[PDB]
């Protein structure tokens, strides 16, 4: 009954450190555990282990026995029955093999036999090891093509080409524009490189009316990139309607 | 584990009710100035003898635990018995249930009643 | 900022040493469910 | 079985914030100060050596020293234990020369 | 891993589906109880039920749960479009921890075909710059999600610098997908036009842009 | 009852974490004074 | 029918004694003038524990109906049960039967001192 959030999308060298956060807020942390739980592409998903802030004690699986360190914050009271607290994990030694995404969550219960289960979860700080170095994107603005030409509809956007790692982050006028977006998965080239497309459909009388600005926001290489996008198409089947 | 009174005040519900026998045995316990303390101990009798009275005029007369033929309601905050029992304390809960305890206290001493007539006819 | 020394009222001398406490009433009646009947 | 029914729980750890009549406590030395009744100990009731303390764990309760009663109950028995001290004390009416 | 679940399973809509989950006796089921998972991929999962057969806080009573000595299972009774997604169990007692499965896709039947969405972007004015050049052939709202896109350079069918995204599953409970031609800025200006097909149930789709024009 | 705070810093106001249950508050001589604070309970670590 | 508080005065016996948790609900209730309430209130709880010391001491504890094994002597007014149940009121009866009231009161109390002490020989 409340909400679960992780740190930043990082990216580490094989053998190096990575310390992953999960602050709370809307309920009493130290009520309830803390598993956490992986999932790469060759391995499936995976729980790693649970603590207890109230207790402290903590719980590992073999395979993460000898190279997981977890730690919890104190609790930070708001209400008498809320609070606000935060819990990391730090793996060691990384591998190619550890490449996925990782999440925080809430246990279920605080007596029983499904105290720990993890009942809420969080949002996922997806974890990349590799050798390459971080990549900013290249955006493009997509000029916009014909979709209805009865219905007096179309469709523009921005590319997003060549950038390492994942993720990367498109949204519209500030959060304003946020209906008829599509957003496609990134494609992994020969190269390693990413590169996913933005697009979103608009009718053909907005021109003068509204301003269209994509906002591509790589924080891996800390550079925001705002396009404008030019409501004059090129598409012949759409400037019937101009 | 004799925690003392009001010892399992952040415990769930199921595990504060094995301390109930210890936060009712400090309940009662046994010029002016000498009469700020007389107005007071005579507020802490009443207080007692008007929980009693509930728990007499209910199926309860004996203490501490007691059922009653009284079906619950789902619009008293639908929980489960293991989102009760075992995920939540007894502050926490009288505070979804504090508009529906007047209503409730209602049906225990009306279902009772109908059972004591029903008793005198079956004898 | 400055300041300067005060008092007059004085609720506020009994307050630094009553500040750790504050009274509350038992309400031992709470009702709750199970799967038992009569 | 699977339909729930309402019992009943006497004794379970619920508080709600009220305010009663408070009284003294004062230990014993205290009453062998005597001197004909220093202060406010006379028939207030003396303390036992047993301090009873219990630590609420899990529990957080909100607090407040700004609204807090005991200051208005403490004031007003102060300024009551002041006059209570001077009703059958030497009254100076003929001091006024 | 050593919890074996049903590969896949289907079902149509207004009925019920069962899915397996069994394996030793290390992991199940004497002495352990077992949980289910609602998880899509790339987002976050829920909690559909927990000891055995004990739903979650709010999940519809259209889930139940049933475990034997050997096996476990799962009735999604009256389904949904939106739970053709992936299913997982586990393996736990108070004290360890999880023992996750293998997972199970589970593919609703008996729901309505979905005519593919494609548009073909030709490559900007600032690329032609740098010099490069990428033709970006979005999919939209197809099911179920398994097209297969071919690209030909002025008819004729190319085998060079092809690559298209995997069917992936969006919020309105149909599939997506992307294709991208890698192309030289001499290609561009030597062909006549380029196409994507998006072949789909035998039903190829195709789109084509003009260089010329 | 008497709800006694039982940590080191708390400015009176708000939730304490670390709350104990008392039947009678400790010895608060009536020092009637001004300005200065006369034989009163001392702070805990950091002046308060 | 919640007709209230000695709702059912006029009301037969047998139809007052429906409401007889209706009367016993409202029977206890929860610087001078200031003593008038004191001294009253007072003497508001001592009429409670005075009745139901009576209802402790005679084999009912439990509340509002209980029987016992004293037989009914025929000169405390010969009535019929339907010229006593369906034919009086409670005021009206305790006029007939408050001569007798205090000779009642003793077999109660004594008959159930029997009845405990067999009960320990059974045990
Ligand atoms: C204030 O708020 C707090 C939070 O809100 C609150 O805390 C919460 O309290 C509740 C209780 O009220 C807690 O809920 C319980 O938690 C118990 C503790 O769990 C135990 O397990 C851990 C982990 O053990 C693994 O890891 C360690 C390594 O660290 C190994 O040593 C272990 O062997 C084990 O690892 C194995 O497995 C791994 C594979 O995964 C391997 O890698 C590994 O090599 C091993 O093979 C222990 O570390 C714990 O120890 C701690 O506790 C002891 C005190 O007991 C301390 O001395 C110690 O220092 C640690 O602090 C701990 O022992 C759960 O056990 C418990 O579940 C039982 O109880 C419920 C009812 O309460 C039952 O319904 C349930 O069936 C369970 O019953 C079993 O256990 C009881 C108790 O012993 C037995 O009596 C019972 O018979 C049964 O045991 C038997 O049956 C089983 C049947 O399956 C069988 O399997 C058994 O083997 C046995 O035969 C319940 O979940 C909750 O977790 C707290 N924390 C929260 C909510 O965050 C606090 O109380 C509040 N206070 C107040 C005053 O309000
Ligand atoms: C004045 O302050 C001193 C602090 O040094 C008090 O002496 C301490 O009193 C406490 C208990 O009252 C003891 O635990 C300490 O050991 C004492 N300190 C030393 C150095 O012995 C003294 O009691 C205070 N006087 C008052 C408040 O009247
Ligand atoms: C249960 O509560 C609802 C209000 O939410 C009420 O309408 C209904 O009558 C109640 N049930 C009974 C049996 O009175
Ligand atoms: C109790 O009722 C009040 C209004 O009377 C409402 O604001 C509050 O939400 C209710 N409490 C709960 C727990 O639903
Ligand atoms: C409540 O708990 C019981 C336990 O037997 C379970 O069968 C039932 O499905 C649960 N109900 C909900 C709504 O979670
Ligand atoms: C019944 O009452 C009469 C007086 O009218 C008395 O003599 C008699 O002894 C009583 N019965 C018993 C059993 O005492
Ligand atoms: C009760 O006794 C008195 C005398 O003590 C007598 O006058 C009266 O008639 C008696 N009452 C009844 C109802 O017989």
């Amino acid at each position: 009954q409340g909400q679960l959030v992780q740190s930043g999308a990082e990216l580490k060298k094989p053998g190096a450190s990575v310390k992953i956060s999960c602050k709370t807020s809307g309920y009493r942390f130290n009520f309830y555990h803390i598993n956490w739980i992986r999932q790469t592409a060759g391995r499936g998903p995976e729980w790693m282990g649970w603590i207890s802030p109230y207790s402290g004690d903590k719980n590992l699986a073999p395979a993460f026995q000898d190279r997981v360190i977890m730690t919890t914050d104190t609790e930070v009271p708001v209400t008498s029955f809320t609070s606000t607290g935060a819990a990391y994990m730090e793996i060691r030694n990384l591998k190619f093999d550890d490449t996925g995404t990782y999440f925080c969550a809430k246990g279920l219960l605080r007596d029983g036999s499904s105290t720990w289960l993890p009942y809420l979860w969080g949002q996922g700080t997806l974890l990349t090891v590799s050798s390459a170095s971080t990549k900013g994107p290249s955006v493009f603005p997509l000029a916009p093509s014909s979709k209805s030409t009865s219905g007096g509809t179309a469709a523009l956007g921005c590319l997003v080409k060549d950038y390492f790692p994942e993720p990367v982050t498109v949204s519209w006028n500030s959060g304003a524009l946020t209906s008829g977006v599509h957003t496609f998965p990134a494609v992994l080239q020969s190269s390693g490189l990413y590169s996913l497309s933005s697009v979103v459909t608009v009718p053909s009388s907005s021109l003068g009316t509204q301003t269209y600005i994509c906002n591509v926001n790589h924080k891996p290489s800390n550079t925001k990139v705002d396009k404008r996008v030019e409501p004059k198409s090129c598409d012949k089947g759409l400037e019937v309607l101009f | 584990v004799f925690l003392g009174f009001l010892g399992a005040a952040g415990s769930t519900m199921g595990a504060a009710s094995m301390t109930l026998t210890v936060q009712a045995r400090n309940l009662l316990s046994g010029t002016v100035w000498g009469i700020k303390q007389l107005q007071a101990r005579v507020l802490a009798v009443e207080r007692y003898l008007r929980d009693q009275q509930l728990l007499g005029i209910w199926g309860c007369s004996g203490k501490l635990i007691c059922c009653t033929n009284v079906p619950w309601n789902s619009s008293w905050s639908n929980r489960n018995l293991s989102e009760i029992w075992d995920n939540m304390t007894w502050l926490q809960w009288d505070k979804e249930i504090s508009n529906y305890t007047q209503i409730i206290y209602g049906l225990l001493e009306e279902s009772q009643n109908q059972q004591e007539k029903n008793e005198q006819d079956l004898l | 900022e400055t300041f300067r020394p005060g008092g007059g009222d004085m609720r506020d001398n009994w307050r630094s040493e009553l500040y750790k406490y504050k009274v509350v009433k038992i309400e031992p009646l709470g009702v709750a469910p199970t799967r038992c009947k009569r | 079985a699977e339909n729930l029914w309402v019992t009943v729980y006497y004794g379970v750890p619920v508080w709600k914030d009220a305010e009663t009549t408070l009284f003294c406590a004062s230990d014993a030395k205290a009453y062998e100060t005597e001197k004909h009744n220093v202060w406010a100990t006379h028939a207030c009731v003396p303390t036992d050596p047993n301090p009873q303390e219990i630590h609420l764990e899990n529990v957080t309760e909100e607090f407040n020293m700004w609204k807090n009663n005991m200051v208005e109950q403490m004031h007003t028995d102060i300024i009551s234990l002041w006059d209570q001290s001077l009703k059958p004390c030497v009254k100076l009416t003929p001091l006024c020369v | 891993s050593v919890l074996t679940q049903s590969a896949s399973v289907s079902g149509s809509l207004g009925q019920s589906v069962t899915i397996s989950c069994t394996g030793p006796n290390s992991v199940c089921c004497s002495h352990k109880s077992i949980s289910w998972y609602q998880w899509p991929p790339g987002r976050a999962p829920t909690l559909i039920i927990y000891e055995d057969n004990e739903r979650a806080p709010g999940i519809s009573p259209r889930f139940s749960g049933y475990k034997s000595y050997w096996s476990a299972y799962l009735t999604i009774s009256d389904l949904r479009p939106e739970d053709e997604t992936t299913y997982y169990c586990c393996s736990y007692t108070h004290n360890s921890g999880c023992v996750f499965g293998t997972g199970t896709k589970v593919s609703v039947l008996g729901q309505s075909k979905a005519n593919p969405s494609v548009t073909l972007f030709p490559p900007s004015s600032e690329e032609l710059q740098a010099n490069k050049a990428t033709l970006v052939c979005l999919i939209s709202d197809f099911y179920p999600g398994a097209v297969t896109v071919a690209w030909k350079a002025d008819s004729s069918p190319v085998k060079a610098g092809v690559e298209t995204t995997t069917p992936s599953k969006q919020s309105n409970n149909k599939y997506a997908a992307s294709s991208y031609l890698s192309l030289t800025p001499e290609q561009w200006k030597s062909h006549r036009s380029y196409s994507c097909q998006v072949t789909h149930e035998g039903s190829t789709v195709e789109k084509t842009v003009a260089p010329t024009e | 009852a008497i709800l006694k705070c039982k940590d080191k810093k708390f400015n009176g106001t708000g939730p304490c974490p670390s709350v104990s249950t008392v039947q009678c508050t400790h010895g608060i001589k009536p020092v009637v004074s001004t300005q200065l604070l006369l034989n009163g309970s001392l702070a805990e670590e950091e002046v308060m």
